[PDB]
Order: structure tokens, then C-alpha cells, then sequence
């Protein structure tokens, strides 16, 4: 998780000049980037609206009628990078491989990434990932090193393993 | 590479220049015409346009100009300041 | 005149002639203006 | 009862809030005084405004006790 | 070109940047919303992203408290690699051999000693 500071264009209507238009961009903000992920900055979680928030410009539009009011904002991000250990979420639990999950991020770590030592078991009760006393069902946050990260469509996504000492159950 | 200006160190002309009077006007006159806030008392007009200027007379309407500089650098100016 | 650009005046906008701290009207939420013992940055700065 | 409790308190408080720094001091005191109870003429007024325009006689004229810092609009008939 | 894992590598701008902490992140996040609501109708959707963050956060609360991070903070000091920072807070447990594994990058960054008693502290806190 990052704080820091990112741009963002505001392009506002006639209709919303008024006398509180700083109002305006600022709740135009909060709903364009909040929620928002990128390649670059990852998933914006908020912005750090107050005091961190900069409302420069703006030079209104020739043929439009629209200004365009740029500002900086500082903003909470989540964005994750190969070689990263992080504690995830166990979602759910297939003979294909572990559906984990970190914060908003889906990290998917791969059957043939997971130790021989956990046996698949789908008679068990709840279809769970055993060995070796330790159980990992759809309940068990456990600890991954990304192995590889990829950005399709705004949206990231990776693959972690459990290769490593000190990794695994939780 | 701009540079921006002493809003107190101002070098132009104090005055309004032909072209802007003219550029001011078309630029409100589109700002109202798209339902905008409009900032004197309508006197009971029409023309998107015609009501502008009842505005720029009153020097009650928002828009600033900046006046690019060939160095790069340039100045804010408002209407009310204008003449 | 197609040599320099517009902006806005928000400061007219603003400070424009004239011219308050309630909450509890309907909107089940509360309010006060804005003092009712709560602060902000700080914390951010720790 | 309440009255005695919350506004002598935070007087008595800020009294000595004032005794932290460089005096005033009694004349904020004095001004604070009638501050209050004026304040409360301000609110006796506004509940005869209401004792008009809630009840008899009839409506329109009025006088509510607006959020803002006090104000007491008594608009009339139309 | 720049997919690596390191070893404290990867874009510039990001390096730079410190890495926010979990409990301190949430409570930050906490102190946001509060700000918001200062004057709502009521209700604000949390869209997904939120509900996530807003599980994952409670089951990593590191700090259970406003003082927590805090005492965190005092605990805490030298820089050193934002990264690493924020995630020897995030991780936790115990032992030194273990921190050079999870974070390679410290390498010869610091001694051992401290460490132990740094773990010692975050135990007892």
C-alpha cells in the first residue's frame, strides 16, 4: 500500500459553475478515480480528500464550452510488484489450485506452485489442501511470493507460489 | 516552457482589446446558451448573446484572459479589471 | 483573436455578494457545522 | 438543575482558561453574561413569534429561529 | 523491461514513494470516511473495492487501536527501504534468519540483535 500523489482532469459543465463549484470538482473526483486500478498506479483505493486536495487551472473550452480544471490529490493505492510476500485470504479451494485474495486484488496460486506435501482431498468435507497436519480450507489466510504480475484492461493480476522457507498456512 | 506572471508586476495594457471584447462575448455567449448561471439580473431577454454583453456592461461576468508573453510567460486578467 | 486563451474568475464566483450548521431535519445523520471534537491531518503526518 | 451543571462549568473553565494567559479578564466574563441571557430574550422572542404563527391568530406572519447565527425573520402577510 | 522482483527494484517513482502500513493504512482510511460523513444524507456505497479492503484490514489489524500505531511508529525510526518497513510491520515473526529470507534485501543491510528485540517489543505490544 502507497500513499501518493496523482493527477486527475476534472472537465466540468456550465450548468455547475454556481458559487460552489470547488465543491463540485471535489465530489466529481471522488467518484472518477476512487475505486479506479490501473498498470501504472494500481487500485486506487481513496483519496485523501481535505487539506491534500489542489484545485489549479482552469481555461474553458473554444469549441465546448467546458473548462477543464486540473488537480493533484493524494490518494491511498494498492499496488502489487514481483518478489512481494503479503498475507492473503484463502476464497476458495480447487483440485486446479488455491483462489486466495488480498485486500481487492485476486492473487491465484497455481496447483503445481503448491508443496507435495499437501495432498488435494474433495471427500473431506469442504474439498481442503492438507499433508501434513496443517489444513488449508476456505478459511486460512496464508503467505505467497508473487512470482509474476500482469495488467490486462486497468486491471492487474499475478501469480504466487509457495516454493520458498517461511511460506504457506498462517 | 511557461513562467507565469506577477499578478502585481503586470506589464500589458490595462485596457480591453478589440479582439478580446470579442472572444469574451462569444464565450459566455456559449456558456449561457448551455444553461449556465448567469450573473445580473435578466432584464427579460433571449439572445444567449445579447444578454452577455448586458453583463459585460455591468463588467459582471467571470472569465479571466491570459495573455501569452513571447518569452512564454503570461498574465491573468479580470473583466472587472479590464477597460 | 485566436492569440489567448480563458479561464475562470472563481474568485468572483466566490467571495460574490452575499449572503447554516444543522442536521437533524430528516436526515437521520448528524452534523453541527463542524466542530463537534474531531480533527484530521496530524494523524496523516504521523 | 442541568442549567447550573453545563453553563457554570465550562464559564468557570474557560475562566480560568483565561487566568493561562495574559488578562483580560472579568470584562469577557461580563460579556459572556449577557451574551447568554440575551441570547435567550432572543429565543423568549422567538416562542412569541411561534405563539402567533403556530396557533392564533392566523398564519403567515412568522418568526422562525433560523440555524444561522440568530435571526428572527417576522414576514408578514402577503 | 522492468518486470524484476528484487531486491528493491522496479519503476522509479513508486520506489521513491513510502509504502503505506496496514493498521496505520486502515486507521488513515478510518479517519477519511469520518471526515466524509461529516455532512451525509446517508449511505455512501462502498462499491467492492471497499468491502475487500475493509476485511482484509480487520484481519490484519496489526494495531487495534489509534495508540497502536503509534506506539508502532516510536518502535520504528530509521527508513532504511520504505518497502522493507512497511513489510516487517505487515508480516511480523520473529527471528533473524527468517527476516533475511523474507526480504533478501537485507542482505547486509542491518545486524541481527536489534532485530530480536525489536520482535520482543511487537509481541509484547
Amino acid at each position: 500500500f502507497f500513499l501518493k500523489e496523482l493527477s486527475l482532469t476534472i472537465s466540468l459543465h456550465p450548468s455547475y459553475f454556481g458559487p460552489r463549484m470547488q465543491d463540485y470538482l471535489k465530489a466529481k473526483l471522488l467518484a472518477d478515480v476512487e475505486g479506479t486500478c490501473s498498470g501504472q498506479y494500481g487500485y486506487i483505493i481513496c483519496v485523501l480528500d481535505s487539506n491534500t486536495i489542489d484545485i489549479d487551472k482552469g481555461r474553458v473550452v473554444p469549441g465546448q464550452g467546458f473548462a477543464e480544471f486540473e488537480v493533484k490529490y493524494r490518494a491511498v493505492l494498492w499496488r502489487p510488484f514481483r518478489g512481494e510476500v503479503v498475507d492473503a485470504i484463502v476464497t476458495t479451494v480447487n483440485k486446479m489450485g488455491f483462489f486466495a485474495n488480498i485486500g481487492p486484488l485476486n492473487v491465484f496460486v497455481s496447483s503445481h506452485l503448491v508443496p507435495p506435501d499437501m495432498k488435494f482431498d474433495p471427500t473431506a468435507n469442504p474439498p481442503n489442501y492438507s499433508g501434513e497436519d496443517q489444513v488449508i480450507e476456505k478459511g486460512s489466510n496464508v503467505r505467497l511470493k508473487i512470482v509474476g504480475t500482469r495488467t490486462d484492461a486497468t486491471e492487474i493480476f499475478a501469480i504466487a507460489t509457495m516454493k520458498e522457507d517461511y511460506l504457506g498456512v498462517l | 516552457s511557461g513562467k507565469a506572471v506577477a499578478k502585481e508586476d503586470r506589464t500589458t495594457t490595462p485596457y480591453m482589446t478589440k479582439y478580446e471584447r470579442a472572444r469574451i462575448l462569444g464565450t459566455r455567449a456559449l456558456q449561457i446558451s448551455m444553461n449556465a448561471p448567469v450573473l445580473v439580473d435578466l432584464e427579460g431577454e433571449t439572445d444567449p448573446l445579447q444578454i452577455a454583453m448586458k453583463e459585460l456592461a455591468q463588467k459582471k461576468i467571470p472569465l479571466l484572459v491570459r495573455r501569452y508573453l513571447p518569452d512564454g510567460s503570461y498574465e491573468d486578467w479580470s473583466v472587472a479589471e479590464l477597460i | 483573436t485566436g492569440a489567448f486563451d480563458i479561464y475562470l474568475d472563481q474568485d468572483m464566483l466566490m467571495n460574490y455578494s452575499l449572503g447554516a450548521g444543522s442536521g437533524m431535519g430528516t436526515s437521520q445523520l448528524p452534523e453541527g457545522a463542524g466542530t463537534p471534537y474531531e480533527r484530521s491531518p496530524m494523524v496523516d503526518s504521523g | 438543575a442541568k442549567y447550573r451543571v453545563f453553563i457554570e462549568l465550562h464559564l468557570n473553565e474557560e475562566i480560568a482558561a483565561a487566568f493561562v494567559l495574559q488578562k483580560p479578564i472579568l470584562p469577557l466574563i461580563y460579556n459572556i453574561l449577557h451574551k447568554f441571557c440575551l441570547y435567550q430574550r432572543l429565543n423568549l422572542l422567538s416562542q412569541q413569534t411561534f405563539q402567533l404563527s403556530r396557533e392564533s391568530w392566523l398564519g403567515h406572519l412568522r418568526g422562525v429561529y433560523d440555524e444561522k447565527p440568530p435571526r428572527l425573520r417576522l414576514y408578514y402577510w402577503p | 523491461f522492468e518486470e524484476d522482483a528484487a531486491q528493491l527494484k522496479l519503476g522509479p517513482e513508486f520506489e521513491n514513494e513510502d509504502m503505506l502500513t496496514v493498521s496505520e493504512a486502515k486507521i488513515l482510511i478510518e479517519t477519511v470516511l469520518a471526515q466524509r460523513a461529516r455532512e451525509t444524507n446517508g449511505e455512501i456505497p462502498m462499491t467492492d473495492v471497499m468491502k475487500k479492503t475493509v476485511a482484509y484490514f480487520n484481519v490484519f489489524a496489526r494495531f487495534k487501536t489509534a495508540e497502536a500505531t503509534y506506539a508502532c511508529e516510536r518502535i520504528l525510526g530509521n527508513r532504511f527501504h520504505k518497502f522493507e518497513r512497511a513489510q516487517l510491520g505487515t508480516l511480523c515473526c520473529e527471528d533473524a534468519e527468517e527476516a533475511r529470507t523474507l526480504i533478501p534485501s537485507l542482505a547486509n543491510k542491518i545486524d541481527d540483535q536489534n532485530l530480536q528485540g525489536i520482535l520482543d517489543e511487537l509481541s509484547t505490544l
